[PDB]
């Protein structure tokens, strides 16, 4: 019998700062135990200061991103070059995904950018379009490895003030871009060690009021 | 939904400093039966693109006709059909990738793995893969079927990353491809000795080589191997 | 999921947990399971995350169109029936949805309608829906009377979700509380279970099964 | 249906400077229903510590089995069993049930009393030994624990630092698993003192 | 696999290809499928490699113990031991064995033992996946009482075609000649047999 | 797993990667797949990790007792025959795939053994998920009468091919060299091409960060 | 068999077990006692597959009674529960396992403490302040989490049990025909005849 | 939905329908009215798959109410039952059939006679002196075979119905939470509020 | 079934056996598997009899309508129409067709269309269940530009072996010769071909 779905592996990570946001993803693409590519970009600039990644089955991920990029293009045509806000982009992506509710896009989607107050935003989707705004999200193969770490290091979970017995929680802070990138890099280095589908390279897209900047880092190729 | 009947095995390829190389054997297998010994699986499109196809041969012949029809259609009302409006590798690929993903989405796939090798207008090397699921990817080396498991390891020793491409000449790249084809003939049960190889160079253009044979084969060590353990004669 | 809604002397209490799961993976601890349809209408959400979000957001659009056309607030009965008739069209296709449509209108008074994805639509005073419903029912049914103070009713709804958050593996995160009156709904806060549990334990003297 | 995830729970172990740490959650459930919040998964036979995750009836059965075996070992050998030897005994005992296995994820932790060397090990259900320098993870949130350990861990941590690292690894992994949590215990093990600490965690 | 045994004037010759496959991967391209159960009693193996090796090892043991007690066993006797193992364990075995041997009394003899565990004495025998493609060729070209050179050519040409059409067959063509003179091993490489 | 073995002038060499996997996560980054059977007989293992480990230990134990009984150096064919007969008996249920190599009074030998009990003789072999990557290298570069220096290079290269190109395989390269008239040299961590890079940050916590409910001393001593 | 509950208070253990026996279509009996006295201060309630339940209970009863005669001594509740657990743990890897879940409520005369053990058909033992098997716990544990205190009297334990039974009678689909209640304390085992 | 009964006496038809609504584990409601008034002298009770029951009943109700306005006339019970049967008989060969069983109790004002029709989800119609759907009839038909007479009063019909409900409460495994009873006679439809 | 088409100097010859089976029962022992889609374009049918007949009837219709409008169709054109039907309905058809025809421009041509619906132009072609047994024989004995008598013998000997080994094949050997001279039908009975 023909199986329309596949698994191209990989892992992605979105973190929302105070006046910035990052969307990181490994550049490895796999099927079964074969490496297809060591550098196949998975995180895309979609215009209007929005970055997107649809990790899982790469054909469905490409299809979705392609459709969303087109949705941005037609939003400009139909509404007088109005900037598509990140909240509006998110709702649009829900409808793209739920449109195929009974033959799903087999991907975990994350978008990142800035909200209409200039604050950092990350939105996170299931395959059939349920979504929510979050400060922190990993998706894909090694999401189970990375997310607990981000709960601890981004949201300060299970961390208390020393000497308070355990009754004053570590207070929540925004992280600097330099601090976020350190946590991103360590998350992927860690995930590469223990997950066979993660490796080769790390590509980070950083979104600020000034635009979309890229950074690339080598990961272990075994 | 179907099952592939007459099939073609590995297509292998790589980038080098000035262009791309692609290769594929001339066999059409009918399961374990090595049925058709004269099947060309590299199909050129203009003088800048070669599409290498593995998998079902009936679906390959369909794709071959789509590409032939694509060239005809591009020429229509196009005074620059042999110049600035000629078909590019990237155009030919995106078309095929659209078709492959549409067909898998109707649950009636074209049962193939396709590599589009070519050189663009600006001299840039083009090399990209697509298969029956519409899955696409690019890499300095690409291979389908058994080639992915056996050819890529050998070809990646020559071009391990992007920065190794300018350092790789056409002689070194072709040598690596020809060796990889021998390894596949040793080890793939659905392969053949006879193959075709295509070089697409930004300076020298398209060189299409037919009726190549795997040569310099090591078999002599076989005479000394006796039994499966304890046998001495 | 644990969602509840119950009717009492001072209106409707609505309380939900905040956990979403993908098998045994905890997908989120900060999920919104109450949808604010209008100032007088709430929807609880349990089942498929997408199914709930999509169709209850859609329900809100259909309720807005009603008031544009009829120059009048949609009745709780009518709003619930729009959703129940929709899911009934999709019956068998595999939608997963369990919801309480809770609201006040002058003609109906405070009303709760349970609607689910196999087409059931029930009017009633008390409902608990989701994997943790049985746990919420245990606490709720024992301390339920018609005439609780708004303060006591809010606590019972909060406490009933807490009970289920504790015992049910697939319920947790935090408790979102609402109170529906003549004048509309009022949010009564997000209460993290990791702080609430210990607070309730000490003050109430309950949860003696736990090492504290 | 899957015996390794009916009851739920986790064990993690780590090495430090002249010390080891082993920790576990306290949950026992029947799938979604939480039953017990006092089900400890760490046992000790002399100075060798054994954590066991998986099907709870096998956890209890194997504890009783290794108590039996180490008691007889001690009577005959006239000394307590060491971690390296006990690891081999666990492996042997699991592999003899190769085709009808105990559905468990054991973890050995301890300090060799003669050499003073910290030692940890983990096993699959049929006895394959993983003898790690850094850390061992086991249970229904093993993926989560791998992620925490692989980022949080550094070598040669002092006992009171190592306590913080292993505790945070356990707590944050458990909070992302439906079938783990409900309390947690951490053992800090030195050559001739062992401290046991119950952790405050969210009870959902 | 492509295997055959052919009786001729001076005795018998066994022939085989050298390919072993796990699906479409060639696990061993230089396999020796001609295997010795006694000095001048050999067999060609097809089917499960594990099963045929396990059987061949047991037969070699039985004939070694036969020889200690009763002297040299006949080829018929060797075929019977193969049959007994194959037939009695037919539910648990995938083994297709050709038994060939040289006596001085009986001269060259060939016995084929297919999947069921039946025995068939024949002038020549062909077996394995690649044999299907040469039934026509072998029937037309086989003669009784051929010379050694003719029988080598007959086997070489036959297995060459079997190799050409069967993906499961390939590599070198190994042969083992069994006569009064002794035991001779022959090997033929691709560059020789492919151009026939 | 990527395991390989090949012969050279007056010996045989074995190679192996050091990765173990449980589903898609790495269970071990430094596991020893080249196993001791006798002082000059070694075994590469692949497949079910407990099975390949248990079957080599059992045959190694029985080879030791056989050697004591006969007062002879054990032979590789004995290990081969014992392994295949055991594995055949279990009909593939002991999912161990092994490359057996060694030196004995007969000479140097190299065999492979599959889980169902089939054996092969070869001059170069590879098994496991990375066998195809390794065999590609061996088919490209293997020749007769290799020197020891060339053989270690080729073996390690064949394993590396698996490490880089196969997701099943990874981490380090273990080698064992068995030469005629010499002690076998076992070279664990012969290559170390996958050391983890230094981390960006230290996640060492302030002491007291974790909330504690109780403390107690555990009595581990006797009496 | 459907509902079996257990609650351990200050000075006693209370076991409540449903009276219905249903074979498919019909309720064959409405007064069934789903319990056996193992020893004078140890009571075992049980529920599971038809036939297996009683066969297992009576088998355990016979073994504990045999022990009592041989040693002229009552085994502790802890010892009886460990014996029962091992028999179930042995059972699960048999040709045909006992599909039986049990609660063991006992008064330890040495320690002067009530003890309640919950053991499932796999041999999963836990000591608890209150326990249940099957779907009962889904309704009754949230109540007990709310209302239970360790220092409760036997009368308070019975009232808390009435609240559990009322909840089950309100929200469960099956008519389990009420419960037989038995108290295990220092004086032995007695049945509460009006509940 | 579980139990629906119907009994036709001298001068009326009595329909009794259970109040429980159970979704798997929990009893979500204990006061559910499993009936719709189709016309002033025709009542339809119903039971079957969740959602389908109410959707079908309300659909039939809307069609009969539409007929009544168009013709300014009440259809006979026989005519309403034939309409309902055809809709179910049409339904069974659909893409997704209505899994609904119904009883139609009506008073024919022309003939001055009560009439009870039993129709299953296949569209199997029968006119009966007493009827039931699902497992109810297994217990209640033997009673009605014994005690029924055609000349019974409405009070005698209700007493005979109490005897049916008592038997169901004794022998059925499910707690159906009692029955809502409705009488259909020459004066129309009324609910018996104490049963 | 055993079918083949062979090009030679003067044109092309189609050959077939005459056996049709329903399992092991021979439903028709005198079947005509050589079927006319045009004056000098014929085909050999294998697979489902219903499917190949249905296809052949549609092709004959298409070529008749081609001829009315555009004159005599090429053999390539006939093969293309067969392909189109086979390929587009591959999920619902079990048809293995060899198309053979004579033009004066192109002379003898043979196209084979296996299950998938692919097309392959070849000097000769073999198909059907009984073809497996003669790959070896046909490869060794085929030459290009044979005479008519040689090609008749080549087909007769080939199908004789196919019939001998395949139970699904048998009966008479029918042949159809396609040259400039015209269309000649040949038949060969068991008593002739069995003794070859
Ligand atoms: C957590 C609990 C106890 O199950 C609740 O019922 C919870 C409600 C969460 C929802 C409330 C409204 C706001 C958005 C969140 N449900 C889930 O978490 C839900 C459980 C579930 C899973 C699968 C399913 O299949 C039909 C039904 C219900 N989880 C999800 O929907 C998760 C986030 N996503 C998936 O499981 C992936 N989908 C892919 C395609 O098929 C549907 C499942
Ligand atoms: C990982 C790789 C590349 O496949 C190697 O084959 C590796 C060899 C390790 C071994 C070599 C000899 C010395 C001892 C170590 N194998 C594994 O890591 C193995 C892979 C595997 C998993 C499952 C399987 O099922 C048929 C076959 C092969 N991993 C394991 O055995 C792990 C540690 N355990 C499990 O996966 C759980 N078992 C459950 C019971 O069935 C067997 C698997
Ligand atoms: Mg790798
Ligand atoms: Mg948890
Ligand atoms: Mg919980
Ligand atoms: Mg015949």
């Amino acid at each position: 019998q023909f199986n329309p779905y596949g698994d191209n592996g990989g892992t992605i990570l979105g973190i929302a700062g105070e006046d910035f946001a990052v969307l990181a993803g490994d550049t490895r693409n796999i099927t079964d135990y074969s490496i297809n590519s060591r550098y196949e970009p998975k995180v895309f600039d979609c215009g209007d200061n929005i970055v997107m990644s649809a990790n899982g089955f790469a054909a469905d991920g490409d299809a979705l991103v392609k459709r969303f990029k087109n949705s941005v293009k037609w939003y400009h045509f139909d509404h007088n070059d109005k900037k598509l806000s990140i909240n509006s982009a998110a709702r649009n992506i829900q409808h793209l995904l739920y449109g195929k509710r009974f033959f799903p896009y087999y991907v975990h989607t994350i978008i990142a950018g800035l909200d209409e107050d200039g604050k950092g935003a990350v939105y996170s989707f299931d395959p059939v379009g349920s979504y929510e705004r979050e400060q922190c999200r990993a998706g894909g193969a090694a999401a189970s490895l990375i997310m607990p770490f981000l709960d601890n290091q981004v949201n300060f979970k299970n961390q208390y003030e020393p000497g308070t017995n355990g009754k004053v929680k570590k207070p929540l802070k925004y992280l600097s871009v330099e601090e976020v990138i350190k946590l991103v890099r360590d998350s992927f280095t860690s995930a590469t060690e223990r997950h066979i589908q993660v490796g080769d390279g790390l590509e980070i897209l950083i979104v600020t009021k000034d635009g979309v900047r890229k950074e690339f880092y080598e990961l272990k190729r075994d | 939904t179907q099952q592939p009947i007459v099939t073609g095995t590995s297509v292998i390829s790589m980038k080098y400093d000035n262009g791309v190389i692609i290769a594929a054997d001339n066999l059409g297998s009918y399961g374990s039966l090595l049925r058709f010994n004269g099947v060309e699986r590299l199909i050129p499109v203009g003088d800048n693109t070669v599409v290498g196809i593995s998998g079902d041969i009936s679906d390959m012949q369909h794709i071959e006709r789509l590409l032939k029809d694509l060239v005809t259609e591009n020429a229509y009302d196009n005074p620059l059909a042999d110049a600035e409006e000629a078909l590019e590798p990237s155009y030919i690929f995106e078309y095929l990738a659209t078709v492959m993903y549409q067909r898998r989405s109707k649950m009636n796939p074209l049962w193939n793995a396709i590599i589009v090798a070519g050189v663009q207008s600006n001299g840039d090397q083009f090399l990209r893969y697509v298969n029956l699921l519409g899955v696409t990817y690019s890499s300095p080396t690409l291979a389908t079927g058994f080639g992915a498991h056996m050819a890529n390891p050998l070809l990646r020793k020559v071009v391990d990353r992007e920065s190794d491409i300018p350092k790789t000449t056409v002689q070194v790249a072709e040598e690596a491809i020809v060796n990889a084809m021998r390894v596949l003939y040793y080890r793939d049960a659905r392969s053949s000795r006879n193959f075709s190889l295509a070089i697409i160079d930004k300076n020298t253009g398209l060189t299409f080589k037919k009726n190549l044979q795997v040569e310099n084969m090591k078999w002599d060590f076989a005479k000394d191997i006796k039994g499966y353990g304890t046998q001495k004669i | 999921t644990t969602t509840l809604a119950f009717r009492f002397q001072g209106g409707i209490i609505v309380a939900v947990d905040s956990r979403a799961t993908a098998g045994n993976w905890v997908a989120s601890q900060t999920v919104k399971k109450v949808i604010e349809i209008n100032p007088f209408l709430l929807g609880t959400m349990a089942g498929g995350a997408a199914d709930c979000q999509f169709w209850e957001t859609w329900l809100g659009s259909q309720c807005r169109l009603h008031e544009l056309r009829e120059k009048e607030r949609i009745s709780v009965a009518a709003a619930s029936k729009i959703l129940s008739n929709l899911v009934y069209q999709y019956k068998g296709a595999g939608l997963s949805m369990g919801t309480m449509i809770c609201g006040y209108t002058r003609k109906e008074g405070p009303t709760i309608y349970y609607v689910d994805s196999d087409g059931t639509r029930l009017k009633g005073d008390i409902f608990c829906v989701g994997s943790g419903q049985t746990f919420a029912y245990g606490v709720l049914d024992s301390n339920y009377k018609w005439d609780l103070s708004v303060e006591d009713a809010l606590y019972l709804g909060k406490r009933s979700i807490l009970a289920a958050a504790h015992r049910d593996a697939y319920s947790g995160g935090s408790v979102n509380l609402y109170h529906v009156t003549e004048d509309g709904w009022i949010y009564h806060g997000n209460h993290d279970v990791g702080e609430l549990f210990w607070k309730v334990k000490e003050e109430e003297g309950s949860f003696n099964n736990v090492i504290g | 249906s899957d015996p390794s995830s009916i009851n739920g729970g986790i064990v993690v172990a780590m090495t430090g400077k002249d010390c080891v740490a082993i920790a576990c959650d306290l949950r026992l459930g029947s799938q979604s229903l939480g039953v017990s919040n006092k089900f400890e998964k760490i046992f000790h036979y002399g100075h060798v510590f054994l954590g066991i995750t998986g099907l709870a009836t096998d956890v209890t059965t194997l504890n009783e089995m290794f108590r039996y075996k180490t008691n007889l070992y001690k009577l005959k050998e006239e000394r307590a069993i060491e971690p390296e030897t006990f690891t081999q005994l666990v492996s042997s005992s699991l592999y003899e049930r190769r085709f009808g296995p105990y559905f468990v994820g054991p973890v050995v932790a301890g300090i060799n009393s003669k050499s003073g060397k910290p030692f940890i090990a983990g096993f699959d259900l049929i006895g394959c030994i993983d003898e790690a320098k850094d850390f061992i993870v086991s249970g229904t949130a093993s993926d989560q624990l791998f992620g925490m350990c692989e980022s949080l861990y550094e070598p040669n941590l002092e006992p009171e630092d190592l306590f913080e690292t292993i505790s945070q690894a356990l707590l944050n992994a458990a909070d992302r698993d439906a079938l783990s949590g409900w309390g947690a215990v951490v053992y800090i093990i030195k050559k001739d003192e062992v401290v046991k600490r119950y952790l405050k965690m969210r009870q959902d | 696999t492509s295997i055959m045994a052919v009786t001729f004037k001076d005795g018998v010759i066994l022939g085989a290809d050298s390919r072993t496959t796990t699906g479409a991967y060639i696990a061993n391209r230089v396999t020796d499928k001609l295997t010795r159960v006694h000095d001048k009693i050999w067999c060609c193996r097809s089917g499960s490699a594990a099963d045929t090796q396990a059987i061949a090892d047991i037969v070699q043991y039985h004939l070694e113990l036969y020889t200690s007690q009763y002297g040299t066993p006949s080829t018929e006797t060797a075929a019977s031991v193969f049959k007994e193992l194959c037939y009695e364990n037919k539910d648990n075995l995938t083994a297709g064995i050709i038994v060939a041997g040289y006596d001085d009394k009986n001269k060259g003899e060939v016995y084929t033992i297919p999947l069921g565990g039946s025995v068939h004495k024949l002038p020549y025998a062909i077996a394995g996946s690649g044999s299907t493609f040469i039934y026509g060729y072998c029937d037309k070209n086989f003669r009784e009482n051929m010379s050694k050179e003719e029988t080598v050519d007959f086997i070489k040409h036959s297995l060459s075609q079997a190799i050409k059409w069967d993906g499961s067959s390939g590599g070198v063509i190994r042969m083992v000649v069994l006569t009064a003179a002794g035991v001779e091993r022959l090997i033929f490489y691709p560059d020789e047999y492919e151009q026939l | 797993t990527t395991i390989a073995g090949l012969v050279f002038q007056d010996g045989v060499i074995l190679g192996a990667d050091t990765r173990a996997t449980n589903d898609s996560v790495v269970a071990d980054k430094s596991c020893e797949k080249i196993h001791f059977i006798a002082p000059k007989i070694y075994c590469c293992g692949a497949g079910v990790a407990a099975d390949a480990e248990a079957v080599t230990q059992l045959i190694g134990s029985n080879i030791e007792l056989h050697s004591l009984y006969t007062s002879r150096e054990p032979r590789v064919v004995s290990a081969l025959q014992m392994l295949k007969q055991h594995l055949f008996k279990y009909q593939g249920h002991i999912g161990a795939y092994l490359i057996v190599a060694g030196v004995d009074p007969t000479g140097s030998h190299l065999f492979s053994i599959h889980a169902h009990g089939s054996t092969d003789v070869g001059y170069y072999l590879s098994l496991g998920s990375g066998s195809l990557a390794a065999m590609a290298v061996l088919e490209s570069h293997w020749k007769q009468d290799l020197t020891k220096e060339e053989a270690i290079k080729l073996a390690s290269d064949a394993i590396q091919a698996g490490i880089w190109n196969d997701l099943g395989s990874g981490s380090n390269v273990d080698v064992c060299v068995m030469e005629i008239g010499k002690d076998a040299e076992y070279l664990r961590n012969y290559l170390t091409p996958n050391v983890r890079e230094e981390k960006q940050k230290s996640y060492k916590f302030p002491r007291g960060t974790t909330a504690v409910l109780k403390e107690s001393i555990v009595n581990i001593c006797d009496i | 068999m459907d509902i079996i509950l257990g609650i351990r208070v200050q000075d006693s253990v209370i076991l409540a077990s449903s009276k219905a026996v249903t074979r498919g279509i019909s309720v064959l009996k409405d007064s069934d006692d789903k319990t056996r006295q193992l020893s004078p201060h140890t009571l075992m309630s049980f529920a599971g597959e038809a036939g297996d339940t009683v066969q297992f209970a009576e088998y355990i009863q016979a073994n504990i009674q045999l022990y009592s005669i041989r040693e002229d001594y009552e085994l502790s509740p802890q010892a009886v529960s460990s014996f029962v657990r091992q028999e179930l743990a042995k059972s699960i890897r048999s040709r045909r396992p006992y599909q039986v879940n049990v609660l063991i409520g006992g008064y330890d005369k040495k320690k002067n403490k009530p003890e309640l053990y919950q053991i499932d058909y796999l041999g999963t033992k836990v000591e608890l302040p209150y326990g249940a098997h099957g779907y009962s716990g889904f309704y009754t544990f949230s109540l007990l989490d709310h209302h239970y205190r360790p220092d409760m009297t036997t009368e308070e334990g019975l009232d808390l049990l009435k609240l559990c039974v009322q909840e089950l009678e309100k929200r469960m689909p099956m008519d389990f025909k009420g419960v037989i209640v038995k108290i295990v304390d220092k004086d032995g085992i007695r049945q509460v005849d009006d509940f």
